[PDB]
Order: structure tokens, then C-alpha cells, then sequence
């Protein structure tokens, strides 16, 4: 019915796990950033005569 | 019964666009069958490339570190006998990594330098000699038992005009069998098949750095040195293998190999039809409406297929996908389009039809346009057309009593198991056939408070009554508008039948009623004790599924 | 980077709707009663388009 | 840019089928069959997951796979095909009753 | 109840092998993964003689 | 309202399940009555 076939819409949803990751595959490529640090010293040479 | 098969099964085909792009992606740049026992235990020997390119200057700019598919060779010596080897190598999925130096024309720059870690995977093939490794065409399962390597890398050095040379060592990756296939393998203009392996990765705790530069703990194998001056890599494990022979009829002469594949049998269709028309001349009596009972779902259609690719799915939903090219999926677009947009057109398309009793889309626009006979009536027309119409729909929505496509079904079922010679590649043209091409011409019934008539796809229709049996002059629009909104019974029995049979073996009242509303129970029930002429009857129904 | 923007293809559908209105105003009275009491499947509902 | 990361192990089945059992042993009544009149679906059979770490499409596919190796699927089969050899033709004469 | 429960969990065996052969065959034409240099420059006193 | 028209015997136990279209469309085709504005408006009330 109508309303059944909602429901049926509603109910096969193992299938968007796969095209997407089927278009994830077929993707760009992938990544990995790095870390950083925080604050600093804030140094120099004083000593230079 | 197969009604719902045929529903379900054209619902799922929203599926074949993932095998459709996948395979698109992939490809860019009574058995007279008989299996024979394959396990030959086996080990493997491997080996790794590389490519080096540098940039023209001062040989301060380093381009790019990457691996290359090698192909090596060696002498195995298991069970006492002697045996040759071909395999090769390679990868995919490898991480890229960099280092720059800076822009000024006197410091070290490597741009891309490739090292495997747990997102790759490493392909071997293997090219043996026995009898084992000919029969590879025909093949219903494979699977294999591997050793893991505990593989590493070596070191590698650079060579600089001034100061001391940068070197670069260290590389360990585990490796991890799972998965076997098939595939092919050339070197030279020797192309012949061959099997494939997969492997997963692990790496392991030694560190791979570079030297004088901000660079260390670096984890993966590198493409510098991957053999550490070895000469192979010694994995041994088990196998299997049930590939199964083209036998011939007999069973004293098997054979010692297997030839090809593409062979050009494709044998001509129309050849392929007339063996249908003798399984269903010695098909059955009964047991085949016991069969059109249980609904057979997708799993229980393809259950005992006995094949060796797992792609029958996808092509036998690419079926009802592709009706388009027949009248089965073209109809029931054409007449969800009519109905859709009749319901929204009020200025214009309610009023361009014929006419009925009312405003209906189910009764005139089945008289829409179709060039007339010799020499027939003009209700018979009519008649025709509203039968095809709610022949094609009522029996994929809904309805109650035993329908066609049930022992069409039946019948395919009853053709496809005693067969005896069919590929997996030619049933997704019999189903297409058999579902169009079979039930060429029924009658159907609806009940109305004691007042019932029957028309078909023939030309032909009647009235009579319920609680007695003679005909009454025939009208029209109001038996279209009582079958538009009710749900039909299809004459599974036409009228002259029940009319022989009431007046020669009699009835009671309760097989009257069970009998004109299509119950199997009381069909089976009939025809099972003493067949009388709607044996006959049914038996010719069965004989008329030609194709 | 961008600053990626906080919206997303709404402008369509913005002035999508009230023609969807409009157009609904005008729906048959008797046909669409009987439209409903075939079961469209998934299939039937998006292939006349 | 580890050595590795390191995938844990369970028990064995048996404790977890005994322990199921003794979960079961306190179920309510009523609820149990207000509940069992209601025809779910594949879909909500499996909404409620724990953590679902990337697991809920990979368990759903697991789920579909180790099914149809079951007895279950074998019985069907044989119970299929066994009637449509049946109706096929005279296959079977008289061998036993 | 759950008679399409099981029968759900019996008739998508017929996806569940397009599933496989499609992680396979894209495990196989992956492309590559390329890592960023990051917000820095690596530097040093390279010509030592 | 509609109870003005007579409508019995067979279409109050009919009708009152609800679910049948046969009633409701033969109304609806022929008689006009207050159900096609009350559907109507139904339609109407589905805006968006």
C-alpha cells in the first residue's frame, strides 16, 4: 500500500553505507595533519662584541 | 504466490547502479559436470622494485622514490618432484610523504617519497606447472592457508658534492594473508591465467630516520631499500582448490585439463525454446499447484544455481530494469504516468478521453486508439482493451485467489531445476521471455451481490448468475466502473468449463462458491481424486506457456 | 581557509515551496482518490520522470 | 605513527550464552507480548547500537552475511528445490513409503 | 511479527555478495594519500664541509 | 452533517470502518456532498 510503501522506503537503508562508501573509494585522496606546538622561549645571543 | 516474487524482484532493482558504477570503476585503465580435488601444498617467493628519478642541476634535487611491479623466478622441489615459477608484485594505496629543504639551489629536496602503512596492500600471482595450475578456468570455490613474514627494509644513501652523504635506513612491515582470487599474467606474449593474493599489514618497533635532518621515528617501510641485498622472501602455507571439468557423458574417461574459456558456443537462440515446449510436455499433474503456493524469494529462486560467479543477482534484477526494452516495465511506467497526471488535470486531460460511466482512468483510457480487425463487434473492443489494461496492473498491485503468475513461476521453476543445459548467462533472457512471452490470452471474474460476468483478453465475455448457470445480455459501463474500484478474480476456470462441468458431474453449493473465487484448495482437491475435464482444461493451460 | 558559509541550497527551496502551493490548489478530486490505492512501489514513484 | 594499535579479544562463547540465559530468566511478561505484535522492520532490528564506532553498516553487512550459512537456510533450500524436483516430473517413482 | 524480520535477513544474501566484490575491487584501484608538509619550514645548515 | 442524506443500512458499517474507497468514491462521483469538502479542505490542509 501507499503508506506501506513508505514504510518499505524507510526500511532499506543498508544501502546507503554502501554507495557512499563506494564514493569514497573512488574519492580524492586522503590526509593527515600534524601536530604543533604552544608558547616559546623568546630568546637571542647577547653576548656578540 | 509469484506475484509478490515478481514485485519484489522489480522493486530491487535501485541495486544495479552500485554494481553498474562499481564495475565501471574497476575496469577504467544430469550435472554433466563433474569436480575433481585440488590441494597441492605450496610456498612462495617474493621480491620488491623501486624508481629513482633525479632533477638536472647541481644534484642537489631529489624527485621521486616509488615502487615498481617486479616479476622474479626459482626452482621449487616439493613431493619429490621438480617445478618452475613466475610471480610478480605490486601495491596500491601507499602514503605519500615529503621533505623540503628550502627554495636556495644548495640544500636537499626530496618531493615525493612513498612508505607503506596500514592502508595498503601488497598482490602476488603465482605460475606453476602441474596439472593443478591448468585447470584454473572452471573454478566453484578457492581458499588458502599463509605463514605471516616478519619482512623489513634496508638502508639507502644519497651522494652530495660537498659534506658527507645522507643516508636513509630502516623499514618493517608484517604482513597478513586474506583473500584469494584469480587473474591473468604475461611477460612474455605467454598470456595465461593465474591466481591472486592479498595481504594486510602490520609494522613493527625499529625506528627510520634520516640523517642531519628534522626528521626521526619515522614507522613504515620505505621505497629505498626493501630487500636488504636478500634475494627473496620465503612464505609457505596451504591451499585448496575444487575447480571441476567439462566431463562428457560417460564416466570411465575424465580429463587431465581444461581448455578455454570465450569459447564461441553461444548457441543460437530459438534453439534454445523448443526443449522448453518437451520439459512441459512431461512437466506434471499436481504437484506444480502445490508449488504455486510458497512465496520464493530472491534467496530461494537462485538457492541451487551451482555456479561460479556471484553476479547473477545483479544481472537478474538488470531484468526488470531492462523490460524497458520489452512491454512489461514500459506498461506499468506508462500507466503510473496516466494515472499520476490524469489526477492533476482538470482543465484539459479530464476531459480528452472516451467514455465509461464516469471520469475514470482505468476504463477509458483503455480506448484510446488501436486499428480495428476485419470483422468484429464493438463491445468486444472495449472488452479487449479494459482486460489487457487490469491484466497487465491488478496482477503486479494486488488480488485474491490463485493468480497467473503463480504457475508461471511454476512453471519456470519446473524448466530452470530440469533443465539440463543452460549457463548462468543466458537465464537473464528466459526470464525476461517466460514472463512476458507465457499467459498469452486469460478471462477474468469479479462477484457483484449475486450477479457475475467474465471478459477477456480474446474478444470473448458472458453474464450469469451466481446460484444458477445461464447467460444474461451483456452491459458495459457499469461492469467497467464495478471493476474499476475491486478487486478481480482471474478466471483460472473460464465459464464453458464450469458450464460442462455442472451439467455433467453436478456441484454442490460450497464447491460453487470456492470454485468461482479461485481457491486452490478446492482445485487441487478436485483435480487430484478421479481428473475429470478440467484436468484437461488446466493441462491445456499449462501446454499453452509456450515460451 | 574559507569561512565556510552556515546555509546551504535553501534558496532553492525557499522559493520552491510556495509554487508547490500554488500548483497544489488545483489537484483533481476523484483521480487522485484511486491513485492512491495502487500500491507505487519505489520503482514506479521514480521512473515516469 | 604508532607500532601498531592493538585489536582485543572476548571470552569464550560459553559464558555468554550462559550469562544470556540467566538475563532472560527475569523478562517481563505483558510488555513482552504488547511488543511482539508490532512487525518491526530490517532497519530499527538494529537502531539502538552501543557506541556505534563505524560499526553499524559493517555489523549490518556481517549480520547478512553469517545468516544465510545458518540451518535455517540450508532447510529452505533443500525443502525448495526438493519440491521443485518433485513437480518437475516422475523423478522418484517407488523406493520407500 | 517476525516473519519479515527473517525474511529481510534471508533475501539480501543477494546483496551482501555485491557488498564484498565491492570492498574488494575498490580496495584494489585505491588511489594515493598524500600527507601535508604542515605550517612550518624545516630548515638547516646543509653545505658542512 | 452528512446524516441530512439518508445513507444507511449498508454504508454506515462500511463507511464507519473507514477504509473502504468504493463508498466514499461513489459519493464522491455523483452526490457532491459535504465529504468533498471536507476532503477538500484536507488537501488544502496539507500546504506544505
Amino acid at each position: 500500500m501507499a503508506s506501506l510503501i513508505y514504510r518499505q522506503l524507510l526500511t532499506n537503508s543498508y544501502t546507503v553505507d554502501l554507495s557512499d562508501e563506494i564514493q569514497e573509494i573512488g574519492s580524492t585522496k586522503s590526509q593527515n595533519v600534524t601536530i604543533n606546538p604552544g608558547p616559546f622561549a623568546q630568546t637571542g645571543y647577547a653576548p656578540v662584541n | 504466490m509469484a506475484s509478490l516474487i515478481y514485485r519484489q524482484l522489480l522493486t530491487n532493482s535501485y541495486t544495479v547502479d552500485l554494481s553498474d558504477e562499481i564495475q565501471e570503476i574497476g575496469s577504467t585503465k544430469t550435472s554433466l559436470w563433474k569436480e575433481m580435488q585440488y590441494n597441492r601444498d605450496i610456498t612462495i617467493r617474493f621480491k620488491f622494485a623501486n624508481t629513482i628519478i633525479k632533477s638536472g642541476g647541481l644534484g642537489y634535487k631529489w624527485s621521486e622514490i616509488s615502487f615498481k611491479p617486479a616479476n622474479y623466478q626459482y626452482t621449487y622441489t616439493r613431493d619429490g618432484e621438480e617445478v618452475t615459477a613466475h610471480t610478480t608484485c605490486s601495491v596500491n594505496g601507499v602514503n605519500d610523504f615529503s621533505f623540503n629543504g628550502g627554495s636556495l639551489p644548495t640544500d636537499f629536496v626530496v618531493s615525493k617519497f612513498e612508505v607503506i602503512k596500514e592502508n595498503s596492500y601488497v598482490y602476488i600471482d603465482y605460475w606453476d606447472d602441474s596439472q593443478a595450475f591448468r585447470n584454473v578456468v572452471y573454478v566453484r570455490s578457492l581458499a588458502a592457508n599463509l605463514n605471516s613474514v616478519m619482512c623489513t627494509g634496508g638502508s639507502y644513501n644519497f651522494s652530495l658534492p660537498v659534506g658527507q652523504w645522507p643516508v636513509l635506513t630502516g623499514g618493517a612491515v608484517s604482513l597478513h594473508s586474506a583473500g584469494v582470487t584469480l587473474s591473468t599474467q604475461f611477460t612474455d606474449f605467454v598470456s595465461l591465467n593465474s591466481l591472486r593474493f592479498r595481504f594486510r599489514l602490520a609494522v613493527e618497533e625499529p625506528h627510520f630516520k634520516l640523517t642531519r635532518t628534522r626528521l626521526d621515528r619515522l614507522y613504515g617501510l620505505p621505497a629505498a631499500d626493501p630487500n636488504n641485498g636478500k634475494e627473496y622472501y620465503e612464505i609457505a602455507g596451504r591451499f585448496s582448490l575444487i575447480s571441476l571439468v567439462p566431463s562428457n557423458d560417460d564416466y570411465q574417461t575424465p580429463i587431465a585439463n581444461s581448455v578455454t574459456v570465450r569459447q564461441d558456443l553461444e548457441r543460437q537462440l530459438g534453439e534454445l525454446r523448443e526443449e522448453f515446449n518437451a520439459l512441459s510436455q512431461e512437466i506434471a499433474m499436481s504437484q506444480l499447484i502445490d508449488l504455486a503456493l510458497l512465496p520464493l524469494d530472491m534467496f530461494s529462486m537462485f538457492s541451487g544455481i551451482k555456479s561460479t560467479i556471484d553476479a547473477a543477482k545483479s544481472m537478474a534484477t538488470n531484468v526488470m530494469k531492462k523490460f524497458k526494452k520489452s512491454g512489461l516495465a514500459n506498461s506499468v511506467s506508462t500507466l503510473t504516468d496516466s494515472l499520476s497526471d490524469a489526477a492533476s488535470s482538470i482543465s484539459r486531460g479530464s476531459s480528452i478521453r472516451s467514455i465509461g460511466s464516469s471520469a475514470s482512468a482505468w476504463t477509458d483510457v483503455s480506448t484510446q486508439i488501436t486499428d480495428i480487425s476485419s470483422s468484429v463487434s464493438s463491445v468486444s473492443t472495449q472488452t479487449s482493451t479494459i482486460s489487457r489494461r487490469l491484466r497487465l496492473k491488478e496482477m503486479a498491485t494486488q488480488t485474491e485467489g490463485m493468480n497467473f503468475d503463480d504457475i508461471s513461476a511454476a512453471v519456470l521453476k519446473t524448466k530452470i531445476d530440469k533443465s539440463t543445459q543452460i549457463s548462468p548467462n543466458t537465464i537473464p533472457d528466459i526470464v525476461t521471455e517466460a514472463s512476458e512471452k507465457f499467459i498469452p490470452n486469460r478471462a477474468y471474474r469479479v462477484i457483484n451481490n449475486d450477479d457475475v460476468f467474465e471478459a477477456g483478453i480474446d474478444g470473448k465475455f458472458f453474464a450469469y448468475k451466481v446460484d444458477t448457470f445461464e447467460e444474461i445480455p451483456f452491459d458495459v459501463q457499469k461492469f467497467a466502473d464495478l471493476v474499476t474500484d475491486s478487486p478481480v478474480i482471474s478466471a483460472i476456470i473460464d465459464f464453458k468449463t464450469l458450464k460442462n462441468l455442472n451439467d455433467n458431474y453436478g456441484i454442490t453449493k460450497q464447491q460453487a462458491f470456492n470454485l468461482l473465487r479461485s481457491d486452490p484448495r478446492v482445485l487441487r482437491e478436485f483435480i487430484n481424486q478421479d481428473n475429470p475435464i478440467i484436468r484437461n482444461r488446466i493441462e491445456q493451460l499449462i501446454m499453452q506457456c509456450r515460451l
